[PDB]
């Protein structure tokens, strides 16, 4: 994806953001402990199995 | 068997090949003293 | 000599360029990088705090200590697709996030 | 035909009993190691232990 | 001192100088070899220890 706009004198910077479905699971087995999984599809930093 | 491994890569000392051994790969370096 | 004045001995030791090392091991040897402690679960699996006691020789101007606690520090790098790169950061006995 | 699931490794080291493992590297040999698809329409070789 | 641990002929303890070496060298349990060169290095412990 190209963007063209008006140009200004001062320098700037784009702010496309792609809106990627960022979601977290929580999970608390028992008694202080909480552990929690993150998914964020089109743009993740995942892991291997 | 040289079609099985990367036998032709590695430098030879006549007819056999001087590989490595197999537990060879890997390191570690690690101490605060 | 004869004539010789007495005498007051006092000795000392000058150790330089060294971290002095108190290594977290049941028999204090080095018998491998995830010691002997540190594995099993009374430290592996419950709380606790430190308390550590610094007693040491006075010095007239300001100093400071320089505590650096022993911990495992990796990276994981991981390249999928000619120029994307992703590296995963654990530091274990002190977290760092992800 | 689908390639019949792997099973996974989990070992044993010091006090630690559960900790993921996986399957150990061995260099092929004919032998012991074949050549198989993972899923017979498209060829995907790998090594089975036979 | 009085009762004694001063170690080697300097003013550190016995229980210092086991811990040192065992962490450095792992040499206290099996006596008080000098370590190899190899073993020696810049940042180490006798490679500075001056008494």
């Amino acid at each position: 994806m190209t963007f063209e706009m008006d140009p200004i004198n001062e320098p700037t910077l784009l702010y496309v953001l792609f809106e990627v479905f960022d979601v977290a699971r929580v999970h608390q087995p028992h008694r202080g402990v909480i552990e929690v999984v993150y998914l964020r599809t089109p743009f993740s930093a995942g892991n291997a199995t | 068997m040289d079609e099985y491994n990367y036998a032709a890569l590695a430098p030879r000392q006549g007819s056999r090949p001087m590989l490595s051994q197999w537990s060879g790969i890997g390191t570690h370096e690690m101490h605060g003293g | 000599d004869p004539r010789h004045a007495l005498r007051d001995p006092e000795r000392k030791f000058l150790c330089d360029r060294t971290l002095w090392r108190i290594p977290f091991s049941s028999n204090f040897m080095s018998m491998g990088s995830l010691t002997d402690l540190g594995q099993n679960l009374l430290y592996a699996n419950a709380a606790h705090a430190l308390d550590m006691t610094f007693e040491m020789d006075p010095i007239n101007e300001p100093t400071l200590l320089y505590v650096l606690f022993e911990v495992f520090d990796v990276a994981r790098v991981h390249q999928p697709h000619r120029g994307v790169i992703e590296v995963v950061y654990l530091r274990t006995p002190f977290s760092a996030g992800n | 035909e689908v390639m019949a699931p792997q099973p996974t490794l989990v070992a044993e080291q010091g006090a630690m009993k559960a900790v993921p493992v996986i399957k150990p590297a061995q260099p092929f040999t004919p032998a012991v190691h074949e050549t198989q698809r993972i899923v017979t329409n498209l060829p995907i070789t790998t090594a089975v232990t036979r | 001192d009085g009762e004694g641990y001063n170690v080697a002929q300097s003013n550190m303890t016995k229980d210092w100088f086991l811990v040192q070496m065992l962490a450095n060298y792992n040499i206290g349990y099996q006596g008080y070899h000098l370590p190899p060169d190899y073993k020696d290095r810049t940042f180490s412990f006798l490679h500075n220890f001056i008494p």
